[PDB]
Parts: C-alpha cells; sequence; structure tokens
C-alpha cells in the first residue's frame, strides 16, 4: 500500500505547472517547498483514511479489577516510552501513534463474547467518556469471567517523518495508500494549493473546478467498491428455537 | 549625402528580408516562439496576438 514520495512529486508537477510550488518560470524544476508540499500531502492522506476504512487496527487490554478508565494512548502501549506513573497494560497489537484511534468498532473478550459498546442499559455496556478512553462499570467486574480484551478499530497511518538532512533524499519516503486513492489524492492537493492565487475571471475558479473533480472521484470509487465493506450475515438458528 | 528612403528601406516583401516591419515583426515572432515553447501560449493566442498587432 506504500508509493515513492518521487512519483507523486514528478506527477503533481503536471497540475501544480501554474504556479511557484513547483515551477521556475524558466525551465521548470522543482524548487525546495517539499516540507510545505509534505505537510499538504499528510492532510490529505488523513482525509481519505477518514472518507474509506483502507485499514483496520488490534491491540490486547490486559485487564486490572477496581479500574474505572482506561486510556489508550502511546505512553501505556508495550514497547513505547514507559512513563513511570503509568502502568503499561496494553501488551500487543500495533504500534500506537498520534493519529492511530479514528473510532473503536469491537470488543472481544478472550472467551470469544462480544460486549455491547455504547448500547445503553444493554446487559454489559461499555461506554467511551473521551473517545480514546474506556469506561468500566463495576458490574462488568462482577459479571466478566474475562482476564483480557481485544479491540479493534478504524486505523490511519502514521506518516514519516522528514528531516533537515533527509532534505538530501526525500525519494526514499513512502505514502501510504493504494493507487486509486493516488488518483484522488492529486485532485485533493491540486485543490488546496491552487485555491489563493489568481485574479482572473477564469483563473479564479481552479480551486473550485479541482474540489468539484475531487468530490466526483470519491462518488467513483464508493461506486466501484474498491474499499473494505464487511456485510453481515448472523446465524437466529443456533440460540434454539428457530427451527 | 541624399540616400532616398524607399518602399524597399521600409519593407521588402520577402518574409525574411531586412524591412523595419519586416524586423519588428520577426522579433515578435521571437518573443511569442519563447513563450510557446514554455508551457504557456497555446498556438492560437499566438495568431491572435500576431494579427491583433
Amino acid at each position: 500500500t506504500i508509493q515513492l514520495k518521487q512519483v507523486i512529486d514528478l506527477l503533481a508537477e503536471g497540475e501544480l505547472s501554474n504556479i511557484k510550488y513547483v515551477n521556475i518560470d524558466t525551465g521548470a524544476l522543482v524548487l525546495e517547498r517539499v516540507p510545505s508540499l509534505i505537510r499538504a500531502i499528510n492532510l490529505g492522506v488523513l482525509d481519505l483514511h477518514k472518507r474509506f476504512l483502507l485499514k483496520e487496527g488490534m491491540l490486547k487490554i490486559q485487564l486490572e479489577e477496581g479500574r474505572r478508565l482506561y486510556p489508550l494512548r502511546p505512553a501505556y502501549q508495550v514497547g513505547q516510552k514507559p512513563k513511570p506513573g503509568v502502568p503499561q497494560f496494553i501488551t500487543e497489537g500495533n504500534k500506537l501513534g498520534r493519529q492511530s484511534i479514528l473510532k473503536i468498532e469491537k470488543i472481544i473478550g478472550d472467551n470469544g463474547v462480544e460486549y455491547y459498546l455504547n448500547d445503553t442499559w444493554q446487559p454489559l455496556n461499555i461506554t467511551t467518556p473521551e473517545f480514546d478512553v474506556l469506561e468500566i462499570s463495576d458490574e462488568f467486574y462482577c459479571h466478566s469471567s474475562s482476564k483480557t480484551l481485544e479491540v479493534r478499530y478504524r486505523r490511519a497511518p502514521t506518516p514519516m517523518k522528514i528531516c533537515v538532512d533527509n532534505l538530501d533524499s526525500w525519494g526514499c519516503i513512502d505514502i501510504d495508500l493504494p493507487y486509486t486513492h493516488l488518483q484522488a489524492l492529486l485532485y485533493f492537493v491540486a485543490s488546496r494549493c491552487q485555491t489563493p492565487i489568481g485574479f482572473m475571471e477564469n483563473t479564479a475558479q481552479e480551486g473550485f473546478n479541482f474540489s468539484q473533480k475531487y468530490e466526483a472521484e470519491c462518488a467513483n470509487l464508493d461506486a466501484q467498491n474498491l474499499r473494505i465493506d464487511p456485510v453481515g450475515n448472523q446465524d437466529r438458528f443456533t440460540r434454539g428455537g428457530w427451527v | 549625402a541624399v540616400e532616398p528612403i524607399t518602399i524597399a528601406d521600409l519593407t521588402e516583401v520577402k518574409l525574411d528580408g531586412k524591412g523595419a516591419l519586416d524586423q519588428l515583426l520577426q522579433v515578435t515572432r521571437l518573443h511569442l516562439a519563447k513563450e510557446h515553447d514554455a508551457g504557456r501560449l497555446k498556438g492560437q493566442e499566438y495568431a491572435a496576438v500576431l494579427t491583433g498587432g
């Protein structure tokens, strides 16, 4: 799911050719605003991961009786930096970053049971008070019979860190996307960069046009169904009674 | 010391002549040609500007 940054910039030359970002007026060659370009591309990738799933992750929490709030932050995760004031209870899963948890979706115990999320008055309900924290009531401990939990959630990749010495290559960086959403990301970046430039009648609408094309492309991807889509088929026949 | 300025002096009919009109048109053509060689002009504004000028 990777692409060399080199190819991305070479293609974005073909749509940013009008403006400062990539061209000297004479002998059009890429400038050194590459930091700003990268900062825009990362935002584009995050937006695409918002619009389509494209990824999902997993953790594993080791419970502790009498605890009320379990935050999912990269200071409690094994292999991360062990801040002394916190006990590292997240013992397994994808490495956690600043933007990794877009939404928690499933919670599965060690017994194979499936608990309920934000479904009030359900038998064993788990509440998220702050979108990245699990609030576990005492009734859960009363009737839990489970020593660990498995969490699944919608992910977004962690962008690679650029560096002033890394300005040498900038071509070994790898964006994390399938190529389809590359074609879409081009329009996104072009719109964002071209918006605040131009004073002529036809040159003041390029940003708007690129936004329109971006939306059309997203709709086309949805229609072609090039993203993950689970579809549920319960049993309903093993409960005992529907047969 | 009287050199008579003539129509030939203004412009001979050839495209590549040495008349003043001819050389002004040639320099305009060169500037437009470089502009088109860079990604800035289509092949139709090239004609429009010249005909207007």
